[PDB]
């Protein structure tokens, strides 16, 4: 339920992290599909706002600690 | 694989947190690879300076006591951990879980060489439980027998015997010495037989169901349990290839720079803890290593047990 | 097999994924549709599926159990099987690999796409082997079409050089003639799921909840089931058990190990008898552990002969583990503790002798332990085949038959070495 | 250009066991080989609500009515019996050697220049302001945890325990010897170059600390307690786990080590603390804090690469930070 | 700003142990060094129905076939022998002291605002309207909680131990002493001195309270009371080894008993000194957070924003503090 963001540069591909790219947008199908959990409408506004704000080459992690 | 020229007995040596995870399906005592990469570690530090070849270990285990907690209103069981140290910025850490247990195990190390002929048998006894006494088993550290009754010594039994009546006695004399304890051997003859009675009752089953059926405490209607043959247990029983091997200076991040690395993947055969005087000669009941590099198949077992 | 359904296919899942995303936009204005259907709809999505591969893994042996901060090799490599009896795992699966994936979760849309059950096969499977259905269906040029399947195809292959990060495990191993082989081991996931999946089938699954209720309606059932006790959990991820792998998202965390402990790993403290009613109810000592094995002899009377061959090895088995386990008693009793000599009294089965061995010759020199080594007391084991003779009932079809010579001869050699093993206590 | 080793690794060094606390009377502490274990027991124990309301919960209905089912634990507790105001806790320490050794090294050239880098700090300050510090440590019952804050006096007995009988056995107050003043005394330096010379010398030095609390009548000792995820459902749930070896309270391995590697006091932040725990990134567990920033340059890891890549040796400060958390030991590398 | 921190571990100080109950008889209590304890034994007990009916089960039918159909038990009781009157309850109590410093703290500014709050209320005024009252709740016997109920002549001994020897010993009459007024004596005050300088750390204090109550011949004592995980067990009561005994945080909580200050009415006296200052008998939470006098807001008040409470209100939030919990938010 604590839906947590992090801006990393070179992304963790190793494990099963939900990583956006930079020149695109979050999805919540995408989470709502890999993950069981679907996201609160609330986090997706904040989510999209630094999902668009990234350089190229800057990947959006999320996660959730439920 | 050879035949040992004398018995040494490193006697109960108190561990305090071994690895309760012997391998990704087991839990429990540890690998057997623990204590076959001891002994080589013994000759690798001391077996060099002695001209002793320290091969082989009967693994005992007088006391063994996990450090392990049973949920409320679960059946199964969850390990207690430890507090590791937080990060550079203050929260705690990702947790990982690595299981301890406590051990008291004594070892029957095998020494062949041509250095028993140089140097008495108790002084490279002594040698040996003193090098064993800065050293770890599987992870955890030899706790070192300070102020207490009186210390447990070695006996470097000489296998060589004049008759086979001082044999016997020299081997039932080391086998009273080592008695509360529980001998491990592997026993993977009776898992391919098992395996082989599955498939004759239903086909195309495989040896990780002979496995999981010697494992479990299997009941049958008329209801009556399935009765097992000693005290069978999972255990690893080596390693199997995955990658190729590569070069020395090839995989990136190894351990060091001049060894071949190779992906590898446990292979859980089926040991049997069993009492040391079923044995009948203790000369048996020593894991060596069997590697056969080419194909892979780096596995331990105890070969000459029956 | 023929291109036409592939193709129609690939497009059916391709439109219903652009369904899917246009019945969840809860869209009315901002003209979005337009969008999604240039993206989303035609082969672009190919394209950019093929753009996304990369993201993707398709692993059997993941790194990230062994400490998740780990970038590494994982590899999706099936052993070869050992020649050597016995022992195996992982390489047993060969039409059941669940086979994880690991990479980026935003492009779960690839491997959902790959996996797709066509015709009879995973559409990766039909793209492994070149064929006139393959590398036809996902495009119209040959060419656009091979680099999209060399893309698909790297889904199963290691990015990279291969590696092992400082955290991971990595184990020297002796060779036969000399030096050592690093050994980095991968935990095997797949080889996991499938474990844990008989576990769960045989804990939780129906065929087995069905079985153990008509055990307690004490019926007759055709199957019977299993218990697994003393299984312990592992958990991977600490919190987050979804950044580890795709498999250890249903698994959550939950390694499930089976135990591998030795018989002592239960602690019985030591208790030696004081008084007399202490003697008479402490000469014995019986562990829940001989109650178990002695009512495991009660269970073999009755015996058909053919069956009679197997019950008299299993009734041999059990008598050697019985008489070994009084051994191991005397044994931690003897040692343990002082309690043989802590007290006096009038009577605590002084004919025994055996559990006080250092308790009257290492204080008492000359008092009893010359009445320990020239007398040399072995008589415990015919007051201890009084026990095995309570262990078997009165049943008259062994008592007038021939398996009572056989019990007895059996008895005879057992309580043979138990005297030759309680002879030389002197020693 | 002797990049850094993608794999680091040291062992632990200064090696304790777990503390066993043992109970029984003053003045027979001379004759303390048979003295009770202190057992770890279970009570009930109910509990009125008491952590802070979230501003929502500050209903008089909702607060009343959640006085009126009450938390109902089951907590481990470890006492001292009626008869006894001694806790007697007991552990073995095996001081190694090969201090600046690593246990894995990828690079020869990087492990050669770490190994004449510690071999220079060896040559010319030995391990005596370290072992000085630890030697206090085991001196000051520090190991004694909760178990100190206020007991009447802490006697602590360190024998050298040789092949297999005391070779020099010391006897310190431990409540004279101070938490946070590292000061120098004779029994104190001789203790000081006894694990110097454990840390030097390929052998293992090994000490038996013995260290007896004088807390009170069936008083409670504070034994470690035991990290459990997933404790289950909340019907017979032990909501506190004493660490105990074998029905005998013990304090664990590493929360004495943590109370020996205690000698920190070199961080730049002001020692308001005192002394920390060697860590790298020093970071206090009780504080939630981490001194020792990589923002600041004074971490163990820019502070030894600094000191063995591009030779800017630190302050001698620093540098026995360093080296105390390689007797530390840890696991270290990039990728 | 200076936010409250997010741990806030205050430690135990009065830390108690578990009162050990023996039984002799009266005017013997000077030689009660050797006196029997008091073993819990097993009884079977049974009920009939006495719960109010949820009007189902008011039908005289199945009341009656549930009064035919009773339930049996297996209590357990702690009774006195039958030639002993009089039960000693010994506990030794250790004042620590450094009463303001918390045990973790996140914040170094709120540690330190924290011990500038505690250290001018200590200088302002010790501990001695503390004390006081503590000294009470030791020399009134309220830890013999129901045992003290319809004794006949309750007394107190409390006896400093200072090296393994007594420094200074005490003998009340704790049935003159009351359960609801401080009153001032001489030896209360000397105690209270005592008290005092153990929460300042100036000494250490470890007193050995034993306390003798005249209950009657074989009568039933009243110790701690486990919780239960035809025989169905129905109580459970505390032994230590083989003698029954008084939970360790019982006694804390009778000796805790200071709080007269809660803003309702003192018709029912000093109450626990919890924050929401509740009591779980009465399962009414005084102190409730609407108005500003829990523990949390004066506190908050007194130490982020320097509203200072009333003298009584910050005896209540130090007497928190020397009681000890988990404060600070997540």
């Amino acid at each position: 339920t604590t839906f947590t963001s992090i801006v990393t540069t070179n992304p963790d591909f190793g494990g099963f992290e939900f990583y956006v790219e930079a020149g695109q947008q979050f999805d919540d199908s995408a989470y709502e599909e890999a993950y069981g959990v679907s996201v609160p409408s609330a986090v997706v506004e904040e989510m999209n706002a630094k999902a668009a704000q990234l350089k190229d080459g800057e990947w959006l992690n999320v996660s959730h600690e439920a | 694989v050879t035949d040992p020229e004398a018995l040494l007995l490193l006697p109960r040596l108190s561990i305090q947190n071994a690895n309760a995870i012997s391998s990704p399906l087991t839990w429990g005592f540890p690998s057997p690879g623990a204590f076959t990469g001891f002994v080589h570690a013994l000759q690798r530090r001391v077996g060099i300076s002695l001209d002793i070849e320290l091969d082989g270990v009967g693994i005992v285990c007088h006391r063994f006591e996990a450090q392990i907690s049973q949920p409320a209103g679960k059946r199964t069981k969850v390990f207690n951990l430890t507090r590791n140290p937080l990060n550079r910025d203050g929260s705690t850490a990702a947790i990982v879980e690595e299981g301890r247990a406590h051990l008291e195990v004594s070892l029957l190390l095998g020494v062949h060489g041509d250095g028993l002929d140089d140097h008495p048998a108790q002084e490279i006894a002594r040698q040996v439980q003193e090098q064993a006494g800065a050293m770890r088993l599987a992870g955890g550290s030899i706790l070192p027998w300070c102020n207490e009754r009186f210390p447990a010594p070695n006996a470097e039994l000489l296998m060589l015997g004049g008759s086979d009546e001082q044999r016997r006695k020299n081997q039932r004399r080391l086998t009273r010495r080592l008695l509360p304890g529980f001998a491990l051997v592997s026993r993977e003859a009776l898992l391919q037989q098992h395996l082989e009675t599955l498939r004759t009752t239903l086909p195309e089953a495989t040896t990780l169901d002979a496995l999981l059926d010697l494992c479990r405490i299997n009941f049958e209607p008329p209801w009556q349990v399935r009765d097992k043959p000693g005290w069978l247990v999972p255990i690893p029983a080596g390693y199997n290839a995955l990658s190729p091997l590569y070069l020395p200076g090839e995989v990136r991040n190894a351990r060091d720079r001049e060894t071949p690395l190779r992906f590898v993947e446990n292979l859980f055969g089926l040991g049997e803890w069993l009492s040391p005087h079923r044995v009948a000669a203790l000369s048996d009941l020593l894991w060596y290593h069997h590697a056969e590099p080419d194909k892979g198949l780096y596995r331990w077992s105890t070969p000459r047990f029956v | 097999p023929t291109w036409q359904e592939l193709r129609q296919f690939i497009e059916s899942f391709i439109q219903e994924r652009l369904q899917g995303k246009l019945d969840k936009l809860q869209p009315d204005e901002d003209d979005k549709r337009q969008t999604l259907l240039a993206t989303h709809r035609r082969e672009a999505w190919l394209a950019d599926a093929a753009r996304r591969v990369g993201q993707l893994q398709l692993v059997t042996h993941t790194l990230k159990p062994i400490h998740p901060d780990a970038r590494g090799s994982n590899l999706h490599s099936l052993p070869q099987a050992p020649g050597q009896p016995g022992l195996a795992g992982s390489h047993e699966l060969g039409d059941r690999l669940v086979s994880d994936v690991v990479g980026n979760a935003a492009a779960l849309d690839v491997f959902k796409f790959l996996s797709l059950q066509y015709q009879g096969k995973n559409l990766l499977n039909w793209l492994t082997e070149d064929s006139a259905e393959a590398l036809q269906a996902l495009s119209d040029n040959a060419e656009q079409a091979r680099e999209w399947r060399q893309a698909f195809i790297g889904i199963t292959t290691v990015k990279g050089a291969p590696a092992s990060h400082s955290l991971a495990k990595q184990l020297y191993f002796p060779l036969p003639g000399s030096g050592y082989h690093l050994l980095a081991p991968l935990f095997p996931t797949s080889l996991v799921h499938h474990v844990h999946a008989l576990l769960r089938e045989a804990r939780f699954g129906d065929a087995a909840k069905a079985a153990r209720e008509a055990r307690s309606r004490q019926e007759s059932w055709p199957h019977g089931f299993s218990e697994y006790p003393n299984l312990a959990i592992q958990k991977f991820g600490g919190t987050k058990p979804q950044n580890i792998s795709q498999l250890n998202n249903e698994r959550r965390g939950e390694n499930w190990l089976l135990p591998s402990l030795p018989p002592n790993w239960q602690r019985q403290n030591v208790n030696a008898p004081m008084r007399h009613s202490s003697v008479f109810e402490h000469d014995f000592g019986r562990t829940p552990e001989v109650s178990r094995l002695t009512r495991t002899l009660q269970r073999f009377l009755a015996k058909t002969v053919h069956n009679n061959l197997a019950i008299r090895q299993r009734r041999a088995q059990l008598v050697a583990q019985i008489c070994d386990e009084a051994l191991q008693y005397a044994a931690r009793l003897r040692e343990l503790e002082p309690g043989w000599s802590a007290t006096p009294g009038c009577q605590l089965h002084d004919a025994e002798q055996l559990w006080l061995d250092p308790l009257r010759a290492q204080t008492d020199e000359t008092f009893l332990q010359r009445r320990l080594r020239g007398d040399w007391p072995a008589e415990v084991g015919n007051r201890f085949a009084n026990w095995l003779n309570r262990a078997v009932s009165s049943d008259s079809q062994i008592l007038g038959s021939p398996e009572a010579a056989q019990w007895s001869q059996e008895l005879s050699k057992e309580l043979t070495m138990f005297k030759e093993i309680l002879e030389d206590e002197r020693d | 250009i002797l990049s850094t080793a993608s794999v680091l690794a040291f062992e632990r060094k200064l090696d304790p066991s777990d503390a066993l606390m043992s109970a029984g009377a003053w003045a027979q502490r001379d004759a303390s080989q048979e003295w009770p274990a202190v057992t770890v027991r279970e009570k009930s124990v109910r509990g009125t609500i008491s952590n802070r309301l979230k501003t929502k919960d500050r209903d008089p209905a909702k607060l009343d009515a959640s006085i009126q089912s009450p938390n109902l634990q089951t907590v481990d507790v470890a006492n001292l019996p009626s008869d006894a105001d001694t806790l007697k806790v007991r552990f073995t320490l095996r001081v190694l050697g090969g201090a600046g050794t690593p246990s894995a090294c990828n690079d020869a050239a990087y492990r050669d220049k770490l190994l004449q880098t510690v071999a220079t700090y060896v040559n010319d300050q030995g391990f005596a302001e370290l072992a000085r510090r630890y030697a206090h440590n085991l001196a000051n019952a520090r190991f004694l945890w909760r178990n100190r804050v206020g007991a009447e006096a802490v006697e602590v007995r360190i024998n050298h325990i040789r092949q297999g009988e005391v070779a020099r056995a010391w006897r310190f107050d431990a409540l004279a010897i101070g938490l946070r003043d590292f000061k120098a005394d004779a029994e104190l330096d001789a203790l000081a170059e006894l694990i110097a010379s454990g840390l030097s010398g390929s052998g293992h030095v090994l000490l038996e600390v013995v260290a007896f609390a004088r807390i009170g009548d069936g008083q409670e000792v504070f034994p470690s307690q035991e990290l459990i995820l997933d404790k289950g459902d909340k019907k017979g749930q032990k909501s506190k786990t004493l660490y105990s070896v074998r029905d005998a309270a013990a304090i664990h391995s590493q929360k004495i080590g943590n109370a020996l590697r205690t000698i920190d006091t070199w961080y730049p932040d002001e020692d308001g603390l005192g002394p920390i725990a060697v860590e790298p990134y020093g970071s206090v567990t009780s504080q939630g804090k981490a001194y020792r920033q990589p923002k600041q340059k004074l971490d163990f890891y820019t502070l030894l690469d600094n000191w063995v890549l591009r030779d800017e040796a630190p302050a001698v400060e620093q540098q026995h930070y360093v080296i105390a958390n390689l007797i530390r030991g840890g696991v270290f590398g990039e990728a």
